[PDB]
């Protein structure tokens, strides 16, 4: 659809406090930085959550919020698909079925439009937690399976910065390519109230993070670009 | 006087001059020798050294092609009872008959002859002309080429991004050749000690221009040096010449 | 640097266990892993060193290993001190694998003589 | 009429230090070619990381074009690149003009800004491999998974701009005037809130951003072999 | 030249792994392509070397392999160990794919050589 | 002529079909073999592209049988009768791709006249 002219800016920058232990995964490499063979991945001693973790999970929710809406308006079509497209819209009038992840993330024939940056620590602690297996026959046994992970402490501040373009938030869009902003937003409330869970666990909550707070600045291209036109918390904005 | 001067320039990244790029299009080919590789022509220096001479000069009367004034017939005689050199281009171009040796013969003028009369005045009267010569007049710079031993070719692809959808417009790839450089080293003699060729050249000194095709994309930018480039006047035909360092002359 | 610093000190905690029925090093891969995790958890130096203080009077660590340890770590920042550590870990897991006599090691004290030793 | 580069009446060059704010990657036009590194390597000039002044002349237009879109102005107006029919102004009875056109050229003119390439003199190259591959069922498909390098940020890039014909301190007139505004503004644009370039726009893998830049104005003929003023261009953009 | 060491290194990776119940070498191109990437990394030989040596700690990478590998990378600048490393990676890349014997390919100790060899036969 | 004669005989047998294929696809691709020239240009080293090519047959990406006619003819030239085998290779090949030519019609021709005898006729 209609990306070339840049009519909306907004920028939302906030600190993601991780809620329960978090483990991201790396490609088995080597480091003197780490002493075990499955370690986390970390920028020069500093801990991060890879934006394209994040944009991995934010898409399978906002994927699952809009089937969830079932819709015909509204489609999710596989990622492998090579016959999916954006939009599909007819002139039976001006009816047409769009894809609001494919609107939002973006796809194969659409760039996405919201841009998530990383995500590094400060206040970033490293754990190690050593779990090992029961055999159900002669109950205690460990069978040898004794797996050693790491993990980020309970609590440490993220660096977050999110950009999104051509979707007004503060304003809003009256009815065009609607049911993305009321996507976008209900995303914002998951991750700030409940928060989404990433990592590589993820079923023992291992991996549970949360954005505490965000200034939402809004920069709109006519008037004034590099100015911000509205500041806004984001709690306000949901 | 002879000026001799070998110039030096440590270009940015690469620089690349084609010609011909076969068919097909596709990829960019930059041009060949068969045997020596890859060189710069001549004539492209030529350009190029002409585009710099004409912004140092920034003259309104070599814009317009020296055609915006009308010349009289009587500057023109002046000139030609002034100047034995002038006289003798003048002769040896339009004929002797027409020209006599004290007169214009204005019985056997006719439009063309006076036109040809007028453009010479006024390239005769243009520093610019004088030094790279003109369709009559004699020259004055002779530059040669800069062939490279070198054959060290990478090749530099391109995509076009469709700008109502940031992705890949499968429409073609574009595909551009380059040729990795530090030192170009061009023989440059002049026969016309210019201050307009050493404003050239300061002016190559700091700001440089730009040498080769997609010169807007970052490929070709040379920069004059005043360390390895060397130059050298002869006055005297009964003398070696002596080479020195280009910042004595320069600076 | 840091590489001759963390080879010596490997080297002071590859020596043979007195008093072991079976010949192994006097100090093991799991006090190595255990410092280095201790220092990722705490992100202190001070409790670091008492550590390393408590664990060489308990046992399991030599008398002139705890000393220069402590020597080298009187006085450094955190990444530096995590770099040190990372460097120890990596040379003490080479020297275990490598399964490395400790009389052939007695006289190296920098990083690039161990590499020509392994080599040759 | 904007086919003045007949005349050239003021040079600028913009000389400064491209730091990557995020995990920069290159355009990597060498697509499946293998040099001298693991997988699909980023481009470099001489084992020495390059940014291509292609990829950055695009993201330029690409950004000029939709603030001239923006401007929502009859005079001023962007066409399409495989338009042969479009035309960079009309000199109608005031005019048209093309502000994209103007600064980085057309088919019917050649640019008017030259950018050239960057080169990191302290880059730091990382790679990351992700699998990045979930369904229905939750797991990971062994046929989805591609490793990519990154350039650490940190990495400062050698810039350097040339302007011709535009008084990007002095100011300037008419449709000049337009076009020095439009470059103020991506300059403004590039200092403070920087530039997305490279891989993926979305994951934060590339994102220029100009820490500190010399601005010589030169004049012909007269001032010509040292710069008028040095201004920096902070002090430059924002007045 | 440069050519005969990566030969000679990765005729020596490329023998077979003992205790092993399929045919493969000793070493794995996963090992190759780390240590590229650490060297690209890191942008240093001494940490080079301690990767190699842990590597070949770890039972996975032949002794002899290691000991040609820190003969070679010492006394010798970044640049020419990053062409070592990748004229290393080529060979073993050429020889996993050609499924090239260890047998009748161990005797050779010359590039030119190994050209032969597979132009030959 | 007679490095004509080389170049065609290697076309010839880059023109084999790639089996299991959905298109009737040569084995050896166009890109490959710019891949190829590019790499020599840029690497001005024999050995270097021996190795190239050595590994590209090892990637399963060009013919084994035309990499091997192509290691035995360039094992022992110099650069600049490579970069012209190569150059007359790229032209043969893109020949054949343009013409439409199958490998059954070509089959073992040896000599780049009579190659052009069956282009005249066809």
């Amino acid at each position: 659809m209609d990306l070339d002219v840049i009519t909306t800016v907004v920028k939302i920058e906030g600190k993601l406090r991780n809620e329960t232990l978090l483990r991201v995964g790396k490609g088995k490499t080597q480091d003197f930085a780490e002493a075990t063979d499955n370690p986390i991945i970390k920028y020069r001693d500093r801990p991060l959550i890879p934006g394209s973790s994040l944009k991995g999970a934010f898409r399978s929710l906002v994927e699952s919020y809009t089937k969830s809406l079932n819709d015909s308006k509204y489609y999710v079509c596989d990622l492998d698909d090579n016959s999916c497209v954006s939009c599909e819209e007819k002139k039976k009038i001006v009816e047409g079925r769009y894809c609001i992840p494919c609107i939002l993330f973006g796809f194969k024939d659409l760039a996405s439009r919201v841009y998530i940056l990383d995500a590094i620590a400060e206040k970033y602690s490293i754990s190690q937690r050593t779990m090992v297996a029961i055999n159900r026959v002669f109950g205690g046994q460990m069978p040898g399976h004794l797996y050693t992970l790491d993990y980020v402490d309970p609590g440490s501040e993220f660096s977050f910065m999110m950009m999104i373009y051509n979707l007004n938030l503060i304003e809003g869009e009256k009815d065009w390519k609607a049911k993305s902003v009321e996507a976008l937003k209900f995303l914002l409330a998951t991750l700030v109230r409940e928060g989404i869970f990433v990592g590589a666990r993820k079923s023992v909550g291992y991996g549970l993070i949360k954005l505490v707070d965000a200034k939402v600045s809004l920069y709109k291209a006519p008037d004034h670009l590099v100015s911000p036109v509205i500041v806004k918390k984001l709690e306000e904005v949901i | 006087v002879i000026q001799v001067f070998r110039l030096n320039f440590r270009l940015r990244t690469g620089f690349r001059v084609g010609g011909g790029q076969e068919v097909g299009d596709n990829v960019i080919r930059q041009l060949r020798i068969g045997v020596e590789g890859v060189m710069i022509p001549a004539s492209s220096w030529k350009g190029m050294f002409r585009r710099v001479s004409e912004i140092v000069l920034n003259s309104e009367d070599h814009f317009e092609e020296h055609s915006k004034k009308e010349v009289d017939t009587r500057t023109i005689n002046a000139l030609l009872k002034s100047d034995e050199k002038f006289r003798r281009i003048a002769i040896s171009k339009v004929g002797k008959e027409v020209i006599t040796q004290n007169g214009i013969n204005v019985d056997k003028l006719d439009s063309e002859s006076l036109s040809d009369l007028r453009r010479i005045y006024n390239e005769y009267n243009c520093p610019i002309e004088r030094l790279y010569g003109s369709n009559y007049f004699a020259g004055g710079i002779t530059i040669s080429d800069s062939v490279i031993p070198n054959a060290s070719i990478m090749e530099r692809t391109h995509v076009t991004i469709e700008r109502k959808s940031k992705k890949a417009s499968e429409k073609h790839l574009f595909s551009e050749e380059i040729i990795d450089a530090e030192k170009i080293e061009v023989k440059v003699i002049v026969r016309n000690e210019f201050e307009l060729w050493k404003n050239s050249l300061k002016l190559l000194r700091e700001i440089g221009y730009f040498i080769g095709g997609s010169k807007s994309r970052g490929i070709g930018y040379i920069v004059l040096d005043e360390k390895e480039s060397e130059y050298a006047v002869i006055n005297n035909f009964s003398e070696t010449p002596k080479f020195s360092e280009l910042k004595r002359y320069l600076s | 640097d840091l590489l001759d610093i963390a080879t010596r000190i490997a080297i002071s905690a590859i020596k043979p266990k007195p008093k072991s029925n079976k010949p192994e090093p006097y100090v093991d891969s799991s006090t190595i892993n255990s410092l280095l995790s201790f220092l990722q958890s705490r992100r202190n130096v001070n409790e670091l060193l008492l550590y390393i203080m408590r664990q060489a009077g308990r046992d399991e660590i030599d008398e002139e290993t705890g000393k220069l340890l402590l020597a080298s770590l009187k006085d450094r920042e955190l990444k530096d001190a995590v770099n040190l550590l990372g460097y120890v870990k990596w040379v003490y897991d080479t020297l275990t694998g490598l399964k490395v006599n400790y009389n052939n090691v007695k006289g190296v004290k920098t990083f690039k003589e161990l590499v020509n030793i392994l080599s040759k």
